[PDB]
């Protein structure tokens, strides 16, 4: 709905997607309708990004949450610097946090079970601060994203 | 250099993806 552009909702989407990538079970009936649609398309994109940018991503060592955060912000700053926002770009934010959590799982010097909660937090910060107004104006997750990305 | 290259390439892939849903 109208308020699904606020932090708590976005943070839950970002956390849900990292739990999907890490194959962590979140108990209950399941993720929301938004998350269910987002996880499929974000994962498809993630696999294509991993393949297309494999040589680039081989030079990427994500050894700490602080490196993950600066790298994420550097990548997102450049991706969005032309001022354009669309749902495809928003999907790539989720795909990229999935890449970061996989690199951390292998490379993090001092891993902690709550790491995915810290990554998804700064991801939600970026989405809210840089795309939240556009999300709201375009129908939010329920009337915008899901309507365009759910099955016909 | 790598982060900046990744960002530009994510933009390219995102806009191609987006065109399949924004007609």
């Amino acid at each position: 709905g109208m308020t699904d552009c606020e932090f708590g909702y976005i943070y839950r989407l970002a956390q849900d997607y990292l739990q999907c990538v890490l194959q962590i079970p979140q108990p209950g009936s399941g993720p929301s309708k938004t998350s269910r649609v987002l996880q499929n398309v974000a994962f498809s994109v993630q696999k294509e990004v991993e393949k297309n940018l494999k040589s680039c991503l081989d030079n990427v060592n994500v050894v700490s949450v602080d490196t993950a955060r600066t790298l994420f912000n550097q990548v997102m700053e450049k991706e969005f610097e032309d001022g354009i926002i669309n749902w495809g770009r928003i999907v790539t934010i989720f795909a990229f946090e999935g890449i970061l959590i996989k690199k951390l799982l292998r490379q993090q010097i001092a891993p902690d079970v709550d790491t995915y909660k810290e990554i998804s937090y700064f991801v939600a910060e970026f989405i809210m601060n840089n795309t939240g107004e556009w999300i709201r104006q375009n129908g939010g997750w329920e009337n915008g994203f899901v309507k365009k990305f759910e099955p016909k | 250099q790598w982060a900046r290259e990744i960002g530009a390439q994510l933009r390219r892939m995102a806009d191609d993806l987006n065109a399949q849903y924004e007609r």
